[PDB]
C-alpha cells in the first residue's frame, strides 16, 4: 500500500509507511 | 534525527531466469528527489556488490557493468520511492538487495531475497 501522509513533530504530513 | 530516517525494500521472490522483477525501497525521513541512491546485493559468501546509483535531481543514473541494459533504476518524488526494474534476469543476479543513502553518514534497508531459477 503506497505511502499515506504521516503526522511529523511539526503537525505537518511527510510520506510513511501505511 | 537520523532515527527517522527509514529505507524499506520490498518486491523480492522466486522468478524464472529471463523473468522480471520490480523491487520497491521506500523511504521516509528525508526526500528521495535530494538524496543520491544507490541499489547494492549480496550473495552469501560473496562480497557486496554495487548494482546501481541515481543522482540526486537530474544528475542521472549509473549501472554497474553486468547489469547495463537489464535493469533500470528510477525515483518516484512524490511517493518518496526508488525502484530497480529488473528484466531477462540470470541466475548470477540471485542476492539480496538493500537501497542505502548518505554521504558521511549511510543508512541502509534490510533487503528483500531474490532467487532466480533456471527453468526447461
Amino acid at each position: 500500500c503506497g505511502p499515506i501522509p504521516v503526522l511529523d513533530e511539526n503537525g505537518l504530513f511527510a510520506p510513511g509507511p501505511c | 534525527s537520523s532515527s527517522q530516517v527509514q529505507l524499506v525494500e520490498s518486491g523480492g521472490g522466486l522468478v524464472q531466469a529471463g523473468g522480471s522483477l520490480r523491487l520497491s525501497c521506500a523511504a521516509s525521513g528525508f526526500p528521495v528527489y535530494w538524496n543520491s541512491m544507490y541499489w547494492y546485493r549480496q550473495a552469501p559468501g560473496k562480497e557486496r556488490e554495487w548494482v546501481a546509483a541515481i543522482t540526486s535531481q537530474g544528475g542521472g543514473t549509473e549501472y554497474a557493468d553486468s547489469v547495463k541494459g537489464r535493469f533500470t533504476i528510477s525515483r518516484d518524488n512524490a511517493k518518496n520511492t526508488v525502484y530497480l526494474q529488473m528484466n531477462s534476469l540470470k541466475p548470477e543476479d540471485t542476492a539480496v538487495y538493500y537501497c542505502t543513502v548518505g554521504v558521511g553518514v549511510s543508512y541502509r534497508g534490510q533487503g528483500t531475497q531474490v532467487t532466480v531459477s533456471a527453468g526447461r
